[PDB]
Parts: C-alpha cells; structure tokens; sequence
C-alpha cells in the first residue's frame, strides 16, 4: 500500500527437510540484522545501529518454534504440496565507478530464488576467490520469493576475469554470470 | 534491555516444504498512519492475513480459514496482533528507526563519463554517476554551459547496492562543441549544498 | 559604409508643442516573424500609424485622418514605408544586433545579505543580490542545506541599471538554524556554470 | 504586442519653443546611440558596438527635419493645443551592493517625464557634485512620456548624503530623492 516507509518487522522462514529456518528485521528495504540461532545472537548488517538499539534473539527464536509447528500442520493439511522451484536470475554490478587499480566491490544481485536454499559464489580468472567475501541474508520478495547480495572486494584490473556462480535446484548447471574490466563478453 | 521489538508468529491448532511469516508495518506521514499487515505463508501462498483496516483474521486462500476461524475465536491472539501496531510499529519507529534509519546520511559521489562508446556521428551520452548515497531520494541536473538541459536526460532506475546505499546513472544526449561545459548538479538530503561536476574536452 | 539602418518619418502635406515619430520593429523567433510599427505623435496623443498587420496608413484618432488619406494617396510613400521591414527591421536584426545586442553576456554578481533588519523573532530575510547581469534571462533558485527552498522565495522586480545591465533581488524567508547552510543559485547564459554563493552563522 | 525582442529604429523628437529635436535608437529597451545634431557624429552608449556598425547621422537629422516640419502643420491643425507638464517621478538606487570604501555607482531613474524638458543634477552633503556624471538621452516610454537616468560614480561613505534634483515645469519646487550609506531618512 502507499506508505513513506515500510519496517518488516518479525519475518521468519523455515524449511522442514533439514530443520532449516531464519529470523530477520528490514527498514525499507534494506536488512537491519538476521538473528543467529546458533551461536543465539542478533547480529546487524549495520553493527553501528545494534550501538544503539536493541532486539532479543528469544523473539526470533520463538517466532522459528511457531513456524516450524505451523509448517507440519500446513503441510498436511495441503496434502503434502511440496515447493516449486524456480530459476534465480542474477545480475553483477560495481558499487562504485571501476577505475583501473582503485579499490572496489563486485556485487551479485540473484533474484526469484525459491525455495530459500542457494549457493553463491565468486571465480576469479576461473578459481574460486574466497576473499572479503560477504553474503546478505535472504531478502524477502513481493511474490514471496527471495533475493540474495553477495560481495567481493577487489582492486580493478583488465587482466582478470570475474564470474558470479550461482547454483540452485531450479538449475541445471551452475550459472555463471561475467564480468571484466575490459568488457569481456564470456570468457 | 530491550528496545526493538519484532511481531509475534501466531500458532495453529490441532518432498520440500516452506513457510513464511511476515510482520509489515507501513507508515505516512510519520506515525501519524501506521497499518499492521501480518502474512502466514506456505511455500508460496498466502493463506491467512491480519489486516489493520480489516480489523481481525482472514483467509486470502481456501487451507487460510482454519486459522482465521480459530485465532479469532482466541480473544488472547485476536488482542496481542491487533495492539503490535503500537507495541512493535509505533513503537519501533519513534524508538528505534528515529535514531538508526531515519537519520541515515550518505553523501553521493558523482562522476562523469563520456558514452555511447565513440567520437562523435551520434555520440552524445554524458554519463553521470551518482553512487553511495542514502536515502533514495534525490535530484539530478545538467547543465550546459550556463543553463540547465531539460530534453535529453535519461537516468537509469534507482538500484539498490544491498549495504545500505544507493546509485543511479543520469545521462544527457547530446553533440558536444568546444567552449562547452556541461555540468552534472546533484541535490541531496546528506549534502549542505548541491554538488557538482563538469565535463568539457 | 552603412550597417545600422533608421526607419523614416513621413513628411505631410500643405506656447510649448512636441511631436515624436515612433518606428519600431517586433521580432520574434528569430527573423520569422517581424513587424513594423510606426506612430506619429502630437504632445502625448497618436494620430496616424502604419501597421504590419494592417498594409497601409490609419489614422488613430482624428488629427491623424488628414495624413493616412495622403501618405495612402502616394504610392511611394506607401512603399518605402511598407518595405522598411526587410530594409531596417529584418536588416537591422540580422547585421547589426546580431553582432551587437544579441552577442552581449554580462556575467551576474551574487551577494548574500541577513535581511528584515533584526535578530530573530521574526528574522528570516536572506536577500541574494544578482547584479550587472545581461540579457534578462535568468533563474535563482534557494538551498537550505543541501534541498532547494521553493515556498519563501520572493523575488523582487527586474531593475534595469540603464547601462545595459540588470539586476534583481531573490530572498528567502527563514528563521535560521546552526548547522545550516543556504545557497543561492543562479542560473543565466553568460556563466559557464550556474554559480553559487552561500550563507551560515 | 507579442515578441521576442523589439527594436526602436528611427525614434524623433522635436519641440518648437527652441527649435528642440532628438534622434537615437534603441534595442529590447536599452539605448543604442544618439546623434549630436550639432557635432553630426552618431554617439554609441556601448562605444564597443559603434566599433562594430555604424550609423550615418543624415539618417538622423533628414528625420528632425521632418518631424520639424509635421510639427509646425500638427500645431494649426490641433488649433495650437499646447503640451500638458506631467509630475515626473525619481528613484535613486546603487548599481551594485552598497560597500562602505568600495567605488560603486548612484543611479537617478526620472520617469513619467513631459514634455521632454528636465534638469537632473546631483548633490552630495547638500552641495553639487559634477563629478563622473552620466546622463541617458530621452528613453521613450510606451504612453509617450519619457524616462531618463543619471549616474554618479563615488565611493560608499556613511559620513555623506545624496540628493538627486530634479527640475521639470510639472515642479513646483526642485525635487531632492535622498540617498545615504547610513539609511538616512530625509535629512
């Protein structure tokens, strides 16, 4: 609806095979914190905001407990109706203008993911780069699908190439999305 | 101890599968508005719904009326939803987003290229970059030597960097001229005045 | 050895007085359309005018009758007057004030002054003097810290110095804050760049 | 009407009592030149533009002799209605921000001005001041009046007060428009 502003506020995601939930916060789009419910601590994608305010990770875990006792009893009564997955689509794009040898971050924008279970990673003249690597929770979708950030820090060069992999169940193969300095056209 | 607050998932009665809840809060015109919209979701489907303007449970979809019919027969979970709009939405935003969100400031940094490729049958497209600013909203000029071009300004859609940022690309078509300076003004609420850029050569 | 023609003044037929002859020439988008416009004047009343749009002589009152019955009469006087259009009007514009009045630029001078006279129970004034500019053709916008101010804008009227220059007054209203920073931007086809100025403590 | 841009070229004045004519020219409501009717040298007010065109003063005196001559005919076919002294009206203002110690310019503006006779004169602590003054021909007016500018050059000085005299037959008495660096109120 028309709104100046929109905070979700409570958003939980759980997957039965596997046990697999999350527990996030957004404000207008943007991911404020995911609640780690592992080590049980609420931690913010901004850590200067967490300074300042304040949520308690037994909210999200018991929003987890409450979505994992709806998803059986929904799922019978659908009759079992498994999930349908889809094909992301991904996108890889510089934060800031590429300038040769100025220190910037590669970011791969993977959309329509469902169900919430994917596999992002970066290759850098064909090898994997685990490096300042980071990866956003999964971000809510109108359509209920999701949306997926992942980042690589990197210093510009025309000598390497980047390609984003993504792998879904929705895929078939690993999808590799390019990118160059010098505008390489695949590889 | 405890200053945000997150809306609470209502529980029912009684291969691959998913769930989804949400908690949404929208708000105009500060909290002047606030409207609470909870969603219950399996897999893809939205099949139950608290909606502020409506005032209590309904289904959107068939498997959505068990849960309607019981949560609002419960006066305790029809009463804990119904108040979160100002426990977890007002509160929230005059506590919380107040102090974190609402008083973001990212100064944009503009930059300015030549485009469309190559040297000049068609080649027009000044490109101005406008990246690493919060919030979204802001305005964008060009300027030709002087005064400020209106037909041939094409800017890209507001994209969303995902660490809290934002960036857009503001073009100007044209057919440069030597003498020219073409000038790239951005107006934003991080800024004390206007920046700017030029491009001649 | 002539460049700058002058449309002439019809000669007739047959205490302190004035007479004046009046020829002027409208264009407007460019040398497309133009427009030739004389009066003769007795004192301060117009009696006979030859008009484009008209094709010969009339009179405007009724002294003048005596004149366009004549001037009509002689079919030289109807000419040379008639073709004045493209001889000094179209002439005129293309030569002369293409090269002269239509080239002229005159860089606009701005200053920030605290206006209204006081300190603050009601003081808000912030005048932007914009002078010695030319041609007429501007814009001033207001900034208050980065976003442009457009309900408190006055302008005052567009004074001209009688040395082909212009100058005019933008202000402000306000009620200042530390911390704030207000612009004036003006925007005119001398500069190169719209230029600013800006105003704090 | 409706234009762009307007030029007066051709613009005659000419008064009997004295034998009184004026010729000049002008564009988009500036004054282009006059012609000395006496030296018979067309003077430029931007003497940059004499430079670059020019214009023959015969141009200029064959119209006073017309419009000397329509005069005397206008004169006895009016039944010798004389002109009517108008009240002329004067505002005095800088040319630029007023800067105590900065060398600026006062400017007289004198309109509503009828018949075309006037005597504009400066005066500084009360007493003349022929001292870089300027003055405008005749600026025609669109209801047939005229207006007419003078300058003083001077720099800025809160120990001193202007006075703008303006003489007309429509006068009673010399009209003195007051101008100060302090803001002083008449005197």
């Amino acid at each position: 609806i028309e709104a100046d502003h929109v905070g979700f506020y409570g958003t939980t995601v759980y997957q039965s095979p596997g046990d697999i939930g999350q527990y996030t916060h957004e404000f207008d789009g943007d991911e404020l914190f995911y609640v780690d419910l592992d080590k049980k601590k609420t931690v913010w994608r901004l850590p200067e905001f967490g300074q300042l305010i304040l949520f308690e990770p037994q909210g999200g875990l018991q929003n987890i407990a409450a979505e994992k006792h709806n998803l059986g009893i929904l799922t019978k009564r659908s009759n079992f109706t498994p999930a349908t997955n889809e094909a992301p689509q991904a996108t890889v794009f510089p934060k800031s203008p590429v300038l040769l040898g100025q220190p910037n971050t590669l970011i791969c924008f993977v959309d329509n993911i469902f169900p919430p279970v994917i596999n992002i990673t970066w290759l850098r003249n064909s090898k994997s780069v685990t490096d300042g690597v980071y990866e956003t929770s999964f971000l809510v979708n109108r359509d209920h699908s999701f949306h997926k950030l992942s980042y690589l820090t990197f210093i510009p060069s025309d000598d390497d190439i980047y390609d984003c992999k993504v792998e879904h169940w929705g895929l078939e193969e690993p999808v590799l999305k390019h990118w160059s300095s010098a505008d390489l056209v695949p590889r | 101890g405890h200053a945000t607050q997150g809306v609470t998932a209502a529980s029912s009665h009684e291969r691959h599968f998913v769930v989804q809840f949400k908690g949404e809060c929208y708000y105009t015109n500060g909290t002047q508005r606030i409207r609470l919209v909870t969603r219950y979701i399996y897999n893809r489907e939205e099949y139950v719904r608290y909606d502020s303007d409506v005032g209590e449970y309904r289904a959107v979809t068939e498997l959505g009326r068990p849960d309607a019919e019981y949560w609002n027969s419960q006066p305790e979970i029809l009463e804990r939803t119904r108040a979160e709009v100002d426990t977890a939405c007002r509160h929230n935003y005059e506590g919380p987003e107040t102090s974190t969100s609402l008083r973001r400031l990212e100064q944009p940094n503009v930059a300015i290229s030549l485009s469309r490729t190559e040297a000049l049958n068609h080649h027009n497209t000044l490109v101005c970059s406008v990246t690493d600013f919060y919030p979204a909203k802001i305005k964008v000029r060009w300027f030709r030597n002087g005064q400020e071009e209106t037909v041939g300004v094409s800017s890209t859609q507001l994209i969303r960097n995902g660490d809290w940022t934002f960036q857009v690309l503001v073009m100007l078509e044209m057919t440069p001229h030597q003498g020219e300076v073409y000038t790239c003004h951005v107006e934003h609420p991080s800024l004390k005045s206007p920046i700017t850029v030029e491009w001649s050569s």
